[PDB]
């Protein structure tokens, strides 16, 4: 089957900066599977956060210049794992993050439209406080 | 761009009823470009229809949808223990996906 | 050529379409079968196009109206941006019935031209 | 304002599983030569998957088809399991050969059933088995598996090229991409109505007569950090080898029936010398130094080779086929971490085969007379990683064999077959 | 020893068969019905 393991929760200070790696076990490749980070605030609903298709990135609006998502693929020693960084952290960044991966392998699936996407599998979260 | 809206934000049932949840979105979907996901407390949440009325493999045959523009409904019948939480919805038209306010179900 | 512009929008795609429309001893049971299985979706795309009275031709005009709630895009959005691939997969929910109103209506056409011609 | 209109002819395909027809130049498949013609698609990028491609499995059962049918109508050797008195060969009329040949006296048989006649033939060692120990009776390998056909005198083993054309109805897309590793997205996407020349050449470690990568070496696995997948190793340089038997045989017949002849090896005139096979080591040398690098953008441990392990003469040694003989080599040498010059590999011949592991039987391949020597380019090398899953500092990878789909997934890694849907519906403002 | 019982039905029978090598033959016994 398809695993999503993500590290561990962080506590954090205003004016750092993290990273949350994404490990996906039963993931062949990231050619054919994309990747998308979503946050979740406490009490909240969800919000996408990022994505890498294709080995292209990218970040909404409201994230564009503070989120930088990297990937890469199965190495011999680990699965493929990708990787979320906060440049800039505040207040309100306090959430559970998430790591999901689609399928993108068949054109007809109904799962994608262009680029914009469902979520498939999903990872146990970490959580960030700052 | 298109934000979505669930009517029902509080819902209570018991086991064997049966439950409807709706969602209206701000302009219509024509391509039924929406995603019903559940959510049980401390857990990630489960993606369990797309396409606006398709199960995933596994899902219980239980649960199914609608799809009729701007309005989408999500039917769960045989209600079990198993099936109460926060129900999300969501659709992926419009770049970027956004999801709604949720459902719980007690 | 065959399948050349699959990448290309639907305004430009739809001008060369008989390009592709051309191309659609012992010799072994499955060659056989191949050959047999092609006749038949030859044949099964001709009587689709039959039942709608577009039997001998590329590009056929319909009396039946665009529902709005099939597809509620612009003209220009259609023709000029998007590939057929994309298209195809946006309104594949509502395939079958503008099979069956394109059926109706080609039924009701030959029954109202009889009803006509006996007047 | 807007009214539904019909299109047929649109460029619109969908994946699809369907049978190929056959081209080269209850099954056969002998059209004429194909002409290619190559129709590049701009604009779009299609998804591949290696190994997830029927092509494979269409390809593997008409091997076996044409291999089965071939076979059909020549001899049954079912006399031939009989108690052998085999003793030492005297090919003194110390050599090197002397230790793998058995003189076997046996009765066989004849044109009428009431008399037999005591016959005599030159078997190789791995070809017979002792039954009781110490003693002098011996009997076929194959004897308590199944029955053997020798090949048909006019079989031909020299492999033809083989083309996949698909039927009207379906494509078949290849991917152009120089750097391409089986899975994930191409770009620069071509359609074609069937491939190029695809040898079936049959090989254990060592891919031959194969195509070469147009830029740099490429490894493929369906799961590489799974130690039970192997590892495609596609070489940009062939490697010259030739191969050679120069004991110069003696075909020799007997009349086993009403109509079935058997052909045997009779005596060892000229040249007592095992068969070997010669290659260069400064060009292997290079090879492997090149595939090391390669393989090191992957795995970040020091890479080193090993020999393989089992002791079973097959999935150890290297196997192929030169002139209708079928040859195992020990490459032991080979691959080993002195290649300053040429590399000489021992190599035994067998007779009685067993190509598909128990699907077709088995088959009794006739001795060929005269000096064989054939000549070959290594293209691509089979491998599989040691699983030791410890605190290790090196990585140990040994050649394998496997699956024969593993020497046809290296040349139809970039063909997809698609079928075409011409229907389309559009809002266009005529009435 | 070792409604009705079989003993009247099953004949224990030893015979010669050929082995897979057709200068040996092989002494071997079988259970068949009597019908
Ligand atoms: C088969 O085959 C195939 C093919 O052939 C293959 O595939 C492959 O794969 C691979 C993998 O494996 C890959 O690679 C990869 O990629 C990826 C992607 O990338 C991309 O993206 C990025 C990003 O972007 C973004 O950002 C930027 C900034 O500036 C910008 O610019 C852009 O535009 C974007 O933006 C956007 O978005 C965002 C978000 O995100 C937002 O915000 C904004 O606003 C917007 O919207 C980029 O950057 C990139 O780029 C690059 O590349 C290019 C190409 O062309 C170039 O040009 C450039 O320049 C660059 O480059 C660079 O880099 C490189 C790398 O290599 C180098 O080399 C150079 O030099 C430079 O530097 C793209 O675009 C990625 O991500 C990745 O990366 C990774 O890895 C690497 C390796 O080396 C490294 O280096 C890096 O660093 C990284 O790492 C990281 O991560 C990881 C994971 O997670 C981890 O683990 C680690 O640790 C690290 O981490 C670190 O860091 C980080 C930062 O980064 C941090 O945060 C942390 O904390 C730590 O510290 C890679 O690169 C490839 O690509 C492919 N291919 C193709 C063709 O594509 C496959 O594989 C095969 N298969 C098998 C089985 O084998
Ligand atoms: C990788 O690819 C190479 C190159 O194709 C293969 O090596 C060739 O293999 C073929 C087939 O085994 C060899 O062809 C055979 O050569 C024999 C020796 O040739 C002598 O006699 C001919 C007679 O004209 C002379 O021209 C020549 O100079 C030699 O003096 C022939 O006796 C064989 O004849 C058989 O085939 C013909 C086909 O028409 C029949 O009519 C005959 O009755 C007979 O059955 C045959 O022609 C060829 O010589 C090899 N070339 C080299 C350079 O070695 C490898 O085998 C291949 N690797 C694989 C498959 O693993
Ligand atoms: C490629 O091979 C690797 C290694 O054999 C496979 O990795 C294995 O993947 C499975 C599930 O995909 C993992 O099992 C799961 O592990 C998680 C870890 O938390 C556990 O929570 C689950 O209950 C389940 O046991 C397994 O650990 C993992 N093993 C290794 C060594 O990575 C991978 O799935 C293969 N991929 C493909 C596409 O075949
Ligand atoms: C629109 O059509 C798609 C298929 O073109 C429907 O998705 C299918 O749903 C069934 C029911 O679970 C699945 O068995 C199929 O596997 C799905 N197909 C694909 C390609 O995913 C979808 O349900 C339709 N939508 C509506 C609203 O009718
Ligand atoms: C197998 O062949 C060997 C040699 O042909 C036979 O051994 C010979 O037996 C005769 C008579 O007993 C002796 O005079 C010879 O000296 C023996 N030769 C050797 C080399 O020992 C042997 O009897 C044969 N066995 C069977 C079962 O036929
Ligand atoms: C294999 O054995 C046969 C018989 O055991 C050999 O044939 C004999 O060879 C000797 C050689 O001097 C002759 O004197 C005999 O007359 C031969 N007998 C028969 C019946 O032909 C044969 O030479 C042996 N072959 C090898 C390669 O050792
Ligand atoms: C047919 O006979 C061969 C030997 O001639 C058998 O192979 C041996 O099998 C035993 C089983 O434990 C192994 O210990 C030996 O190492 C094997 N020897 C060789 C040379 O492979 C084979 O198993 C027999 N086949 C059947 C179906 O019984
Ligand atoms: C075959 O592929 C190898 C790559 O494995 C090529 O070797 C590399 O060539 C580039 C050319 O600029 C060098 O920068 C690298 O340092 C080389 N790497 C190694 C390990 O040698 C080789 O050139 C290719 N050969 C041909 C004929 O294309
Ligand atoms: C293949 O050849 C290798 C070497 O040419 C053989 O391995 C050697 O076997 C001798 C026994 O005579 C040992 O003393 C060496 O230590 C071995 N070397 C290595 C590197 O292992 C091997 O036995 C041969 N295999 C077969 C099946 O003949
Ligand atoms: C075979 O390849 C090895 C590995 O590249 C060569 O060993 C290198 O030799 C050079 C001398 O020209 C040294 O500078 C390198 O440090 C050596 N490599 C290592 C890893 O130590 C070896 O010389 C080659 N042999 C032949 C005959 O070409
Ligand atoms: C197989 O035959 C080829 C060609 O006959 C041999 O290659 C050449 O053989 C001639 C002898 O006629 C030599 O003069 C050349 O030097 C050989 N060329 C090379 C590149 O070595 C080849 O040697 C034979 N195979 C074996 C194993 O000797
Ligand atoms: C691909 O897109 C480019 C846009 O730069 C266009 O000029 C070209 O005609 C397209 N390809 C085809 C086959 O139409
Ligand atoms: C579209 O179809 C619906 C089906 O319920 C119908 O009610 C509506 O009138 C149709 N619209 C047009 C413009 O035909
Ligand atoms: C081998 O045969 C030769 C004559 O062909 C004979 O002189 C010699 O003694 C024989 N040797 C053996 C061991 O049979
Ligand atoms: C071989 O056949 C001959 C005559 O056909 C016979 O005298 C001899 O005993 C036979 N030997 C064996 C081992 O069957
Ligand atoms: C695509 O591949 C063909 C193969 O012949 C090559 O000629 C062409 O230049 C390639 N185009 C690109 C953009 O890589
Ligand atoms: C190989 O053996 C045959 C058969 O006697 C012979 O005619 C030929 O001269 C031999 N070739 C050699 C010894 O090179
Ligand atoms: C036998 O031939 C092989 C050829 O690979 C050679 O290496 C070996 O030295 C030879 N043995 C003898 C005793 O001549
Ligand atoms: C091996 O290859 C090198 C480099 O091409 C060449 O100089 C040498 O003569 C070759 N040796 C043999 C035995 O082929
Ligand atoms: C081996 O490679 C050389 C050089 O690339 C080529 O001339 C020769 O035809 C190749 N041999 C075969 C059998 O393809
Ligand atoms: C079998 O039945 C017969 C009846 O004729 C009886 O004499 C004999 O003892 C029985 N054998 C048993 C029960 O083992
Ligand atoms: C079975 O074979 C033996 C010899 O092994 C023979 O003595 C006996 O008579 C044979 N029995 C039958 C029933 O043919």
């Amino acid at each position: 089957q398809i695993h999503l393991v993500q590290s561990g929760t962080e506590v954090k200070k205003p004016g750092s900066s993290v990273t949350v790696s994404c490990k996906a076990y039963g993931v062949n490749t990231f050619g054919l599977y994309a990747v998308n980070w979503v946050r979740q605030a406490p009490g909240q609903s969800l919000e996408y956060i990022g994505q890498i298709w294709r080995w292209k990135s990218s970040a909404s609006h409201h994230f564009r210049g503070r989120v930088l998502i990297s990937a890469v693929d199965l190495t011999g020693s680990s699965p493929p794992i990708s990787s979320l960084e906060i440049k800039d952290l505040t207040s309100d960044d306090t959430a559970v993050y998430f790591c999901t991966t689609t399928s993108t392998y068949d054109k007809w699936s109904g799962l994608h439209h262009d680029g914009v996407m469902a979520f498939s599998s999903w990872g146990q979260g970490t959580l960030i406080s700052v | 761009d298109i934000q979505m809206t669930q009517s029902p934000s509080t819902l209570s049932a018991s086991i064997g009823d049966t439950v409807r949840i709706s969602c209206r979105a701000s302009q219509s979907i024509t391509g039924n470009w929406v995603a019903w996901y559940q959510q049980r407390p401390g857990k990630a949440p489960r993606l369990l229809i797309y396409r606006g009325a398709a199960l995933l493999g596994g899902v219980p045959s239980r649960f199914s949808g609608s799809a009729a523009g701007t309005d989408f409904t999500l039917t769960i019948g045989n209600l079990q223990a198993e099936d109460f939480g926060t129900f999300y919805c969501q659709q992926y038209d419009t770049y970027p996906g956004t999801f709604g306010q949720g459902t719980k179900v007690e | 050529g065959f399948l050349g512009a699959a990448g290309s929008t639907m305004g430009a795609a739809s001008i060369t379409l008989t390009v592709q429309a051309r191309q659609l001893t012992v010799w072994g049971i499955k060659q056989l079968q191949a050959r047999v299985l092609a006749v038949e979706r030859y044949l099964k795309d001709q009587k689709f196009l039959g039942l709608w009275g577009c039997s001998g031709k590329i590009i056929c005009c319909t009396n039946v109206p665009w529902n709005s709630t099939w597809s509620n895009k612009s003209y220009e959005e259609i023709w000029n941006n998007m590939t057929w691939i994309e298209w195809e997969k946006e309104i594949s929910n509502y395939t079958n019935r503008i099979y069956d109103l394109l059926t109706e209506s080609q039924n009701q056409q030959e029954r109202n031209e009889k009803d006509l011609l006996e007047l | 304002n807007l009214w539904v209109t019909v299109y047929y002819g649109v460029p619109v395909w969908r994946d699809a599983d369907t049978t190929l027809f056959c081209a080269s130049d209850t099954h056969a498949c002998v059209p004429t030569d194909p002409n290619p013609q190559e129709i590049p698609l701009e604009n779009v990028t299609e998804n591949f998957n290696m190994w997830k491609n029927n092509m494979v499995e269409q390809m593997q059962e008409d091997v076996i088809s044409l291999w089965d049918q071939s076979l059909k109508p020549c001899v049954k050797l079912t006399p031939l399991c009989v108690t052998l008195n085999c003793t030492k060969a005297n090919l003194t009329h110390i050599g090197n050969i002397t230790d793998e040949v058995k003189n076997c006296t046996f009765n066989m048989t004849t044109e009428i059933r009431d008399k037999q006649q005591k016959v005599h033939a030159l078997f190789y060692a791995l070809d017979i088995v002792q039954m009781k120990e110490n003693g002098s009776e011996y009997r076929l390998i194959s004897c308590n598996t199944s029955v053997i056909k020798q090949a048909c005198p006019k079989i031909s083993f020299d492999p033809i090229p083989i083309h996949y054309c698909a039927p009207a109805g379906y494509a078949i897309l290849k991917c152009n991409d120089k750097k391409f590793n089986g899975t994930g997205p191409c770009k620069n996407v071509s359609t074609v109505q069937c491939t190029h020349g695809i040898k079936p050449v049959v090989s254990t470690q060592l891919l031959l007569n194969g195509s070469l990568a147009e830029e740099e070496i490429i490894i493929r696995s369906e799961n590489l950090t799974n130690n039970a997948k192997n590892i495609i190793v596609h070489l940009n340089k062939s490697v010259s080898i030739s191969c050679t038997r120069p004991s110069n045989n003696t075909r020799t017949s007997i009349r086993i029936g009403p109509g079935q002849m058997f052909y045997r090896t009779g005596d060892i005139i000229g040249d007592i010398r095992k068969a070997y096979c010669e290659l260069n080591g400064t060009e292997w040398n290079e090879t492997l130094n090149k595939v090391t690098e390669k393989l090191k953008e992957h795995f970040n441990k020091t890479i080193v080779f090993q020999p393989p392990s089992g002791g079973d003469l097959e999935t150890t040694m290297h196997h192929f086929n030169c002139r209708g003989e079928f040859f195992y080599c020990n490459t032991t040498k080979l691959f080993n971490t002195e290649f300053n010059g040429t590399i000489i590999l021992p190599c035994r011949i067998k007779q009685i085969v067993n190509m598909w592991q128990g699907v077709g039987q088995a088959m009794y391949a006739p001795p060929i007379s005269g000096i064989i020597n054939c000549t070959s380019n290594i293209t691509g090398i089979i491998l599989t990683r040691d699983g030791g899953n410890g605190n290790t500092t090196d990585e140990t990878f040994r050649p394998g064999g496997g699956n024969i789909k593993d020497n046809w997934r290296s040349e139809l890694y970039k063909y997809k077959v698609v079928q075409i849907e011409p229907l389309g519906i559009a809002p266009t403002r005529c009435k």
